[PDB]
């Protein structure tokens, strides 16, 4: 039995978007302000005050569960995994940095200079 | 990565193998399929996928795709293929798709004719249900007040016929003459429904019944107050063949003219509507359920009877003595009661619309039938049926779908079917209009959040305006925007014959609503009314009133307890 | 809440059954709205406490005499109709004159 | 007088809260807008009294248990939303279950 | 009763179970449904079915079902959910219904789309196979005759550009300017099939695409002729976005601007169809199949090179000389084709078509292209690639319907998707136009018996017209009723985009032909092309041109013989 | 192996409409000339001149295969089985005999003249 509005939820955990690559990044808050980043926000067009690998971030959203954000305190040090956008993978906005295109490239990692 | 259905459950809502309970009932509904790759889903609030150049885009409306709205993930329950999770689209107060959202250019596969961009505006699927709105084929226009209740339990939609609380009107949904006609389709200029009118089937002559297909009637309505003669059914048929449009009989229940027999054979096999299928409303006394057998048909059935409770003998004693005015000191109009008060066809009734014979239901409001009350009596009878005759064979063996989706084509999609709108409105479908109910799983069947029309909100769940949310008490719903200056007549429907559409109605009566014309009403039958097939033999007893279907004796004991009623409403 | 219309209108009929009762406990004699008001009011009550449509039809006309109302009140009530939620739904309740 | 709309409106639930406590009186276990109704008028009148918007959450969270109503009642109620007017102006009354 | 299967063949056609061979191939097609109820099958005839009060009705064509024209039973060949035996219904020049046909009121089953009346006139589907005409992407307009040699092979649809037999219409498919457009458009009044004309797409400023778009045309055309850059590309492509219409490139094979790979980044992932996918045609030699393993691109492909024949080898050095007038004297142009007739890719390029990586098959008429052998070419390569490769892991144990229904979404509807008409054509489903094809399965892919074109037959195979019947030689094909007088134009279509159907093309160019704006050319990508979803990844030898897919060389042995050509045709 | 455009059909025969009643009557030809009654004619509204129990064909036709005709040469009688039409059961036209609907009456067959 099971309350009113309920779900008797079936015994298995959901899987992920699986055969995608995962680029793990140390991201710290170098401004004296919190930052918080969403699930589908597009990691190299962030502020320039967060300090890591920018050049690994091309075209990456984050690896976690869609809507929800994670918190990034000042001065706090924390590793998020990174996955590549689905479809074209065309991006546009955010900062006016690249508006478009992808980048890829099989072999070597070139284009787009910043 | 992975992570637990309970949380997924407290932010994205169900998916495959979830069972939801409809509120107090015994009944629970497992959704069939997820069409939606996982880890993309489509949600709107403050920092989630729904912004610039992540489930939105830069591309123009124009490009035919981009949606006016978004449900965000949603629980279905439509009867042609319900029970399902997905992104569902409007577009031009059309439904444009149904699957996923969101933006192709980032996220991999979004459906073509299901786009997020700068022209949408989200809804919150999650933890609620979707279906189409209803529909109800018997109502008599005694008050305009009436569609506000009706639209306050998910119905939004009405068929019938009348003047105002006028006797004629009261006890017949017939709206006489192109000059009431007229004026009627002209004063549904201020409701907030789709509304189809009904002219008087009553005739010798070609002529009266033209004049009325002409002014703009949906069909004909043939009455034991105004004659139920085998002429006047034949006259109402004939001319409903050539003009493509359905009849509603409420048969003589004096078997004056002839007995039910006499009646079938008037019809001469030609597709009708019968209201009160059980015989409480009316109908030849005492086999009328007898008409139920033959595939022509289309049976329909008031809510007053429905579900089968113990005090439900007592009650309607006195409510047939109002309706058909009849006196309780002459013997003749006493003793006509006796008969039509059996308690035996109630119950066969209960179960007819668990085997799928009784393809519909309708309400015969304030004449035997309550508006706002259609959805709820619906899944009233769901709860006895089930808790009584138990899983059926064609059920699946852990979930009550086939029952519900049984249940829901009775109110969504036969109603439409048999008054020629199923193109229209019927069923959650693409191509079709927005015309759709939202309610929480708790509230299933009873109370609705919103109300679509269109593609815009026409009735909804209202707190205090002039609060900071929507959700402060006193919670009353009122008309919303979709009710509101000269968008109520952009999203309503006076449905109207081709005849009358071809003439101009439009334009003659000056009708500043849509007009769509009723079509495909005489070519369908039973076997084309969805989840309701059936046609099985009938036996019945005129002595004791026993109903036998198929050499098996059709009743069952009633109900004290029904689900929802006292725990959610006041009154 | 969310609060349908019918369940809206039904507390403008309670708000003068507690006016009918005050008035009634200083001892004067009920008019059409009052009279109709504490009799219907009864219905409501009876299907909340779970009583059968037999029950409250003869506790309705129970309620009140001839003596509890003014002269003419009972000449222009020959019928009182009201529906209240049982407990398996809403139910008609007709009281063929109850003074 | 010069009711305001906000000020009409908020008649309407007061008179379900009489019903509330009257049904409470004779013993019965209240339903989804009885519960909500004398859940929102301890808030109405504790921002009548002048009690502070603490207080009036916590004390509605202490007027009813899950004996006191019917079976359901509190799986559908995680939250009980309301306005009333305080001594520094209207403001809002969040209950996060109070069953 | 009962009676075999062998006499119901004869009569009625095949049904579930049954396998029918295509020509002399290899390849056998199964039947996976049969939507009727054996009994009533409806067949027209002396003395059957088909009659007053059987078949046909008393009511009237505007009860909205009463087809126009039935097809009697016939094996549908669609990419959808084809291989299944159905009645077709034809009504105003689309598609009305697929399933079972004849008359409800005294048949059990009819489908309610599908009622056979007075207004019907059938044709023999049984012992046939009914499709979608084909449609042809690359279409140099240098002889408007080459129409008649394509629907001579069941191609109803026309994609490009061109003016007459001048050199710079010889090479490209480019109608441009507005004067020039205007005169095509007016010109293609007098052809037999739908039209969709290509400006040039090579331009540094928005204003001349501009010019195009609004003056009537269905997309542009990048070559390398007139100069495939990164900015003529770049360009094209931001006002294809704006106007929502698709590109075609014919990139530049001299590597002159930059690379492959260059050119890919001035796409910048925006969706962009691919001629000649395979090198032969052109494009960035060596590595141009490259492009294939990207979503954004649409694939499609010539037909010289397919099927990969041993002789294949010779004729091409030959054959580059005209096309793009290069001269067998000057080094720099004989030097520059040695890469161009590499034989590793064309090899490569007949797998692909089996793996489901080249979405789509064109042409390239008149210039590397035959317009006539295009179904028959597609069927020879299936033939090859079976004999060959064998049997798919996704294909089914017992029969090769889906490397056919593969095989036919690449001339059917994955063209129609690319130029954005798959809502008027493309598949043979419910709303869409009825542009369909009749072929025996003994002449499948060769030689069609009819061509249905807006619901009127406009090619079809006739023998003498003086005869007794239609059968008595000699049985040339000639244009029927469908392509004559003023019905040849209402049955075609000019495709135009939607800024130029705004502006009212078809009254200012004044065009009596039916005239349709192109969507959903843009948000598409390779998942939405039917049976060919696949974006594997590659790796090609710049020294040699050997192939690899997949860490795999993607080669095959050429084929001496191939299926249906010395045994059908003469010439 | 089959020829080209042959059908290689499956070793089962097919099953022509079952649960539908059958009515054997005796039919002969009296008149000079031959008659030939296809799959889906009402048998009831058919020539004078055939001899037979013309009440039995109540909205009947051929229980036969669709579109297959029987033949009938002057004189000769021969047994033929009937089934009842599909659908709604309302014929229209042959002979202005009936036009109408059958009805599947409650357990005799009456009802209209003849
Ligand atoms: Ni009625
Ligand atoms: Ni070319
Ligand atoms: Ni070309």
């Amino acid at each position: 039995n099971t309350p009113l509005g309920g779900c008797i939820l079936a015994d298995t955990p959901i899987t992920f978007n699986e055969n995608k690559p995962v680029t793990k990044v140390k991201v710290r808050n170098t401004g004296d302000r919190p930052i918080q980043v969403g699930s589908h926000f597009h990691f190299f067009e962030v502020n320039r005050a967060l300090e890591f690998d920018r050049a690994a971030a091309y075209g990456k959203r984050l690896n976690i569960s869609s809507t929800t954000a994670i918190r990034f305190e000042p001065g706090d040090e924390t590793e998020v995994p990174l996955i590549p956008f689905g479809g074209k993978q065309t991006l546009y906005g955010f900062n006016n940095l690249v508006d478009g295109w992808t980048g890829e490239g099989v072999v070597p990692n070139s284009e787009r200079p910043d | 990565p992975q992570i637990s259905r309970q949380e997924y459950a407290g932010l994205f809502g169900p998916t495959t193998g979830d069972k939801i309970r409809l509120g107090d009932t015994n009944l629970f509904i497992e959704i069939e399929k997820d069409l939606r790759g996982y880890g993309e889903e489509s949600v709107y609030g403050g920092g989630k996928s729904l912004r610039d150049g992540m489930g939105a885009n830069n591309h123009l409306t124009r490009d035919n795709g981009v949606l006016d709205l978004v449900i965000t993930n949603v629980t279905i329950v439509d009867a042609r293929l319900g029970v399902i999770k997905a992104d569902v689209g409007i577009r031009d107060g059309k439904i444009a798709g149904i699957g996923k959202s969101g933006n192709p250019g980032v996220m991999d596969g979004v459906t073509p004719g299901l786009v997020v961009g700068v022209s949408t505006d989200a809804i919150s699927g999650e933890h609620l249900i979707l279906t189409a709105a209803g529909i109800d084929t018997h109502i008599h226009l005694i008050s305009p007040q009436q569609a506000y209740h009706a639209l306050s339990n998910g119905v939004a939609t009405f068929f019938g016929g009348g003047i105002g609380p006028t006797d004629g009107t009261n006890g017949t949904t017939v709206t006489p003459g192109p000059w009431n006609i007229r004026q009627m389709l002209r004063s549904v200029e201020g409701l907030p429904v789709n509304v189809g009118i009904l002219g008087k089937g009553n005739s010798y002559g070609r002529g009266p019944l033209l004049e009325q297909a002409i002014a703009g009637v949906v069909g004909y309505k043939v009455h034991e107050d105004w004659g139920a003669t085998a002429n006047a059914l034949r006259h109402s048929l004939r001319m409903a063949d050539e003009m493509d449009i359905q009849v509603s009989v409420h048969t003589d229940s004096l078997n004056e003219c002839g007995y039910v027999e006499d009646t079938i054979d008037a019809f001469e096999g030609r597709t009708i509507h019968t209201f009160h299928t059980e015989g409480a409303g009316g109908g030849h006394a005492p086999d009328i359920i007898r008409v139920a057998s033959q595939p022509n048909v289309l049976p329909s059935s008031t809510n007053p009877t429905l579900p089968y409770g113990v005090n439900s003998q007592a009650e309607l004693f006195d409510m047939i003595m109002v309706c058909h005015n009849l006196n309780p000191n002459v013997p003749a109009d006493v003793s006509f009661a006796e008969s039509r008060v059996r308690p035996e066809t109630i119950a066969a009734e209960n179960v007819l619309h668990d085997m799928g014979v009784i393809s519909m239901f309708s309400s015969d409001s304030q004449a035997m039938g309550r508006v706002g009350e259609n959805w709820l009596r619906v899944m009233q009878t769901a709860n006895a049926m089930k808790a009584s005759r138990g899983k059926l064979p064609e059920d699946a063996p852990g979930n009550d779908n086939f029952r519900v989706l049984r249940y829901v084509a009775k109110i969504t999609i036969n109603p439409a079917i048999a008054q020629g709108v199923s193109h229209v409105i019927g069923s959650v479908e693409v191509g079709k209009m927005a015309d759709l109910v939202l309610w929480d799983p708790r509230f299933f069947g009873a109370k609705p959040k919103m109300v679509i029309k269109g593609g815009m909100i026409n009735w909804a769940a209202m707190g205090d305006p002039n609060a900071s949310l929507p959700t402060p008490q006193p919670v009353f719903y009122r008309p919303m925007f979709g009710a509101m200056g000269k968008t109520m007549q952009d999203t309503c429907v006076t449905f109207v014959s081709q005849a009358a559409l071809d003439d101009g109605v439009k334009e003659k009566a000056g009708l500043d609503r849509q007009v769509i014309a009723v079509k495909n009403c005489r070519t369908i039958s039973k076997h084309d009314l969805v989840r309701n097939d059936q046609t099985p033999n009938i036996e019945v007893d005129p002595e004791t009133f026993a109903v036998k279907v198929d050499g098996v004796h059709a009743t069952c004991e009633p109900i004290d307890t029904a689900a929802m009623n006292q725990r959610y409403f006041f009154g | 809440m969310q609060l349908t219309p019918r369940e809206v209108e039904k507390l403008m009929i309670y708000t003068l059954s507690d006016v009918a009762f005050k008035r009634k406990a200083r001892g004067l004699k009920l008019n059409y709205p009052e009279a109709v008001s504490i009799i219907t009011v009864t219905a409501m009550e009876g299907a909340r406490d779970g009583k059968s449509v037999e029950d409250v039809m003869k506790e309705a006309s129970k309620v009140l005499t001839k003596d509890d109302v003014m002269d003419g009140v009972a000449d222009l009530i020959p019928n009182v109709q009201v529906e209240a939620i049982f407990t398996d739904g809403s139910r008609l309740v007709t009281v063929h004159d109850p003074i």
